[PDB]
């Protein structure tokens, strides 16, 4: 939601690096096997 | 859902789906077209269709973010109509753009 | 409690005996085979049997954290029933599998 701040380390839930949102080939999978603790408002911005 | 099919998807439901499912639900399938309705069918065309409907649906799956982040300005020089009595400026979009 | 008996425990007994009882259990008796009631059976199954039987005790007492935990997938490349349109990918299992 549009009331709180970004997720920031990797053992947080709303995070895309938690053990929830490694869906089985997501583009997430990478940059978890390359150990990269990025956030998904980076993610977002590969649309444009 | 629509695998056994000649290119029906046709970019349709695709985007109805969300951003998370589609891709939760091609591993959930475990064979392909017998009679190869969508495989008969040139396949470079079965192809092109999959990935602009993924294409769209995360477009108006992030359409909704467009409500607490910002218009994205230009980023380098960009000589407008009005750069008279003012010089343009780009802007390097270093900041954290999620409001509070 | 199991000491004298041939190969009755033979992994169905034992199945539902716990974790820490039976290696509790193995460390409190205290008797030798008098009859050789057990001990008829060689080596050949004299610890087969246990063997088994601590793996299906063990499975069956860590199935229980199976419910708060996430789902084991590919861990290589593992071709898919739909191995085209996308590239099957492992995953490197070091994240915590302790959900909340």
């Amino acid at each position: 939601p549009a009331d709180e701040e970004a997720p920031t380390t990797p053992e947080d839930p709303r995070h895309p690096l938690h053990a929830h949102q490694l869906v089985p080939n997501s583009l997430n999978v990478y940059f978890h096997n390359a150990h990269l603790t990025v956030d998904g408002d980076a993610l977002l911005t590969l649309q444009e | 859902r629509v695998v056994f099919d000649p290119s029906n998807p046709t970019t349709f439901s695709v985007e109805a789906i969300a951003a998370y499912t589609p891709v939760a639900l091609i591993r959930l399938l475990n064979a392909s077209g017998p009679l190869q309705p969508g495989h008969r069918v040139d396949i470079a065309d079965a192809r092109s269709i999959y990935t602009v409907g993924a294409a769209a649906s995360a477009a108006r799956a992030r359409a909704n973010h467009n409500a607490n982040t910002i218009r994205r300005t230009a980023m380098f020089a960009e000589t407008d109509p009005m750069t008279w009595l003012r010089p343009t400026v780009g802007l390097k979009r270093t900041f954290n753009p999620r409001i509070i």
